[PDB]
C-alpha cells in the first residue's frame, strides 16, 4: 500500500521464527526500538500490529520514533514510546516502473501533524494562503497527495523500498500470541534442571 | 536577506541553447513557486512561465512553449530555464519571480524578483571599440566620443576618469546592420575652457578587456 | 488569454501632482490575483501592490489601487521624483498569467528648444574607410524631435540611425544623437553636411552644417 | 551531540557484578563468522551517547 494509505495487519494467536527474518541479507533495514532486535523469540505479547507501506529510500530514515519530515509528519507518525522493529527491504524490480510509478502517492501537505499510528487519505486541497480554495487547485491551493514516480534507473535513494512496522501490544488480556521457545535434547538417569511445558 | 539571484551575461551564437539559473535566499524554497518572465530591450514585459517548486508542475505560455523548460533542484535551492534553438529574437533580459514563503504559508504576490540576465544571440564574435573623437566646433560648446564596432553590449564611458558628470549624455547603444554596437557620449562645456583644459572620456569595455581613453582636441 | 492593456502610454506630469493610472482586462478577474510592479531603466521590476488593493512591503502608502472585474486602478497622491518610471500591470489567476505594456511616467516640463551641434567624421575615422556624422540635439523637451540629414543639399534617408537618452534627473529634458554613416568614397564625393532640426521649442527647424576640409 | 561517552551495546553474556569489559571485539549477531570484519549481523559492541 502507499505510504499515506499505510495497510495494518493484526496478528493474534500464532507462532512466528524472528530469527529466519534478521538473519537474512534481503533486507536493508532492520532496526527495534524498546525491544532488542536480538532477543526477540522470547518476549510474548497478546497481539500484534504489522504496518505496511512503501516509500523511497532517503525516507527510510525517516520511519523511526522522534523524527520529523514529510512522511513523519504527513503520513506515518511512530510515537516517542514505540516498543517493536521497523523492516525495509528495495523492491526496485517490483515497484518501479520506467517512467515513473504512479501507483504509490505520498501526502506532500497538511495543516496539522499526524497523531502517532494516525492513517490520513484526505484529498482535501490544501490551502496555503488566506484565499479559501473552492475544491479548485491553484495558487496556494494544491493537491495534498504527491506520485513517487519510481524507476528502476532511479538512485538508490530514490528508489522503492517496502517497509514493514512490528509493533506488539501488550493489554489487560491473556498474551496469546507467542514465540518459538524451542527445546533441547533430554537425558535420563542423570540428575537434570528440567523445564517442561509450563 | 530573502534574495533571488540570476546568472550572468549570456552570449550564444544561433541555433544553440542557453540555461539561466535563479537561486532563491531567505525564505523555504520547498513551498513557493518560480515564473519566468522575458524583456526585449526597450519592449514591455513577456511572460515565459512558471513552475510549483514542490511539485514540479509547469504551465509555460503559448510563445514558449516550443522552446522553454523550466526546473528545480530543491536541494541547491535553485531553478533553471532551458532555452533551446536560440535565436535573434531571444536577445533579452529574463527574470525570475518568486513569492516568500515560511514553512507552511507563501506570500499572495511575486514580491521577490532576479537581478536579470541578459542573452544576446547573434553570429557576431567579441570586439574592442574603435573611440573617435567629436571635436567642437570652431557660449557653450559641445564635444565628445563615438564608441564604434564593439560586441557584445555594454561598454561605459566616463569623463575626466569621473571628474567630469555635469552636462554628460551617454547614449544607449544602437545595433548596426553589421551586427556590433555604436555609442556616443556628448559634454557640454563653457567655451572658454576649451583652450586650457583638457577633455579625455574613458571607454571600458570588459568583454574584450578594452580600456580607452581618448583626449578630445579642438581642431 | 487574458489580454492586459495599461493607460497612459506616457503620463507627463509634474513633481506634486497626483498621477492616475488604467489597467483593463479583456475578461473579468480576480481582484486577489492582480498585481502592479515598478521597473526602473536597467533594474528589475518592483513589486508595488497586490490583491488590487494591498500595499506591498516597504512601498510608500502614497501608492494606492482600486478596481473590480476588467477595470483596475492604481492611484499617486502626490508624485515624487523617485516615482517616475514604468509601471506594470500583472494578473496572475487564470494562466497565462499576462503581463501589461506599461505606462511612462515622466516629469512633465516648459517646452525647451535643443541646443543642436554638428561633428565631422574624426581623421582617423576617416582613415578606416568610412565617414561618421553626428549630430547633438541637446537638452530639450518634450521627447519628440526631428532630425534629416542633407548632403549637399540632397536629404538622406536610411544610412542614419538615432539615439535617445531618458529624462535627466536635473533638468528633465532628454538628448539625441543621431549619427549619419557613409563611406570614404562617398564621403569624398560631397562638401557640405547639415543636420535639420525640427522640434516644438523651435519656431522654425534649425540647420546645423559643416564644409568638408574648412 | 556529544559522543565522546560511550556505552557498550552487545555482549555475549551479562557481566558478573564490579566486572568491567573493554574489548572492541566485533560481535556477531547473527551464524555468519565476523573474523574481525564488520557488517551484517557483525557489530560494533561501543554506541556513542547523543
Ligand atoms: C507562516 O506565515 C503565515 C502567514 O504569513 C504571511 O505571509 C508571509 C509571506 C509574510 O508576508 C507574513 O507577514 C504574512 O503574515 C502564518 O499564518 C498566519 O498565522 C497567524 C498566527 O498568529 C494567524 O493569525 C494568521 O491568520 C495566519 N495567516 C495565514 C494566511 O495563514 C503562519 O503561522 C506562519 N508559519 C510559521 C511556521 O511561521
Amino acid at each position: 500500500a502507499s505510504v499515506y494509505a499505510w495497510n495494518r495487519k493484526r496478528i493474534s494467536n500464532c507462532v512466528a521464527d524472528y530469527s529466519v527474518l534478521y538473519n537474512s541479507a534481503s533486507f536493508s533495514t532492520f532496526k527495534c526500538y524498546g525491544v532488542s532486535p536480538t532477543k526477540l523469540n522470547d518476549l510474548c505479547f497478546t497481539n500484534v500490529y504489522a504496518d505496511s507501506f512503501v516509500i523511497r529510500g532517503d525516507e527510510v530514515r525517516q520511519i523511526a520514533p522522534g523524527q520529523t519530515g514529510k512522511i513523519a509528519d504527513y503520513n506515518y507518525k511512530l510515537p516517542d514510546d514505540f516498543t517493536g522493529c521497523v523492516i525495509a527491504w528495495n523492491s526496485n524490480n517490483l515497484d518501479s516502473k520506467v517512467g515513473g510509478n504512479y501507483n504509490y502517492l505520498y501526502r506532500l501537505f497538511r495543516k496539522s501533524n499526524l497523531k502517532p499510528f494516525e492513517r490520513d487519505i484526505s484529498t482535501e486541497i490544501y490551502q496555503a494562503g488566506s484565499t479559501p480554495c473552492n475544491g479548485v487547485e491553484g495558487f496556494n491551493c494544491y493537491f495534498p497527495l504527491q506520485s513517487y514516480g519510481f524507476q528502476p534507473t532511479n538512485g538508490v535513494g530514490y528508489q522503492p523500498y517496502r517497509v514493514v512496522v512490528l509493533s506488539f501490544e501488550l493489554l489487560h488480556a491473556p498474551a496469546t500470541v507467542c514465540g518459538p521457545k524451542k527445546s533441547t535434547n533430554l537425558v535420563k538417569n542423570k540428575c537434570v534442571n528440567f523445564n517442561f511445558n509450563g | 536577506q530573502v534574495q533571488l539571484v540570476q546568472s550572468g551575461p549570456e552570449v550564444k551564437k544561433p541555433g544553440t541553447s542557453v540555461k539561466v539559473s535563479c537561486k532563491a535566499s531567505g525564505f523555504t524554497f520547498t513551498t513557493s513557486a518560480v515564473q519566468w518572465v522575458r524583456q526585449a530591450r526597450g519592449q514591455r514585459l513577456e511572460w515565459i512561465g512558471w513552475i510549483v517548486v514542490g511539485s514540479g508542475n509547469t504551465n509555460y505560455a503559448q510563445k514558449f512553449q516550443e522552446r522553454v523548460t523550466i526546473t528545480r533542484d530543491m536541494s541547491t535551492t535553485t531553478a533553471y530555464m532551458e532555452l533551446s534553438s536560440l535565436r535573434s529574437e531571444d536577445t533579452a533580459v529574463y527574470f525570475c519571480a518568486a513569492p516568500h514563503c515560511n514553512s507552511t504559508s507563501c506570500y499572495d504576490a511575486f514580491d521577490i524578483w532576479g537581478q536579470g540576465t541578459m542573452v544576446t544571440v547573434s553570429s557576431a564574435s567579441t570586439k574592442g571599440p574603435s573611440v573617435f573623437p567629436l571635436a567642437p566646433s570652431s557660449g557653450t560648446a559641445a564635444l565628445g566620443c563615438l564608441v564604434k564596432d564593439y560586441f557584445p553590449e555594454p561598454v561605459t564611458v566616463s569623463w575626466n576618469s569621473g571628474a567630469l558628470t555635469s552636462g554628460v549624455h551617454t547614449f544607449p547603444a544602437v545595433l548596426q546592420s553589421s551586427g556590433l554596437y555604436s555609442l556616443s557620449s556628448v559634454v557640454t562645456v563653457p567655451s572658454s575652457s576649451l583652450g586650457t583644459q583638457t577633455y579625455i572620456c574613458n571607454v571600458n569595455h570588459k568583454p574584450s578587456n578594452t580600456k580607452v581613453d581618448k583626449k578630445v582636441e579642438p581642431k | 488569454d487574458i489580454v492586459m492593456t495599461q493607460s497612459p502610454g506616457t503620463l507627463s506630469l509634474s513633481p506634486g501632482e497626483r498621477a492616475t493610472l488604467s489597467c483593463r482586462a479583456s475578461q473579468s478577474v480576480r481582484s486577489s490575483y492582480l498585481a502592479w510592479y515598478q521597473q526602473k531603466p536597467g533594474q528589475a521590476p518592483r513589486l508595488l501592490i497586490y490583491g488590487a488593493s494591498r500595499r506591498g512591503t516597504g512601498i510608500p502608502d502614497r501608492f494606492s489601487g482600486s478596481g473590480s472585474g476588467t477595470d483596475f486602478t492604481l492611484t499617486i497622491s502626490r508624485l515624487e521624483p523617485e516615482d517616475f518610471a514604468v509601471y506594470y500591470c500583472q494578473q496572475y489567476g487564470s494562466s497565462p498569467w499576462t503581463f501589461g505594456q506599461g505606462t511612462k511616467v515622466e516629469i512633465k516640463r516648459t517646452v525647451a528648444a535643443p541646443s543642436v551641434f554638428i561633428f565631422p567624421p574624426s581623421d582617423e575615422q576617416l582613415k578606416s574607410g568610412t565617414a561618421s556624422v553626428v549630430c547633438l540635439l541637446n537638452n530639450f523637451y518634450p521627447r519628440e524631435a526631428k532630425v534629416q540629414w542633407k548632403v549637399d543639399n540632397a536629404l538622406q534617408s536610411g544610412n542614419s540611425q538615432e539615439s535617445v537618452t531618458e529624462q535627466d534627473s536635473k533638468d528633465s529634458t532628454y538628448s539625441l544623437s543621431s549619427t549619419l554613416t557613409l563611406s570614404k568614397a562617398d564621403y569624398e564625393k560631397h562638401k557640405v553636411y547639415a543636420c535639420e532640426v525640427t522640434h516644438q521649442g523651435l519656431s522654425s527647424p534649425v540647420t546645423k552644417s559643416f564644409n568638408r576640409g574648412e
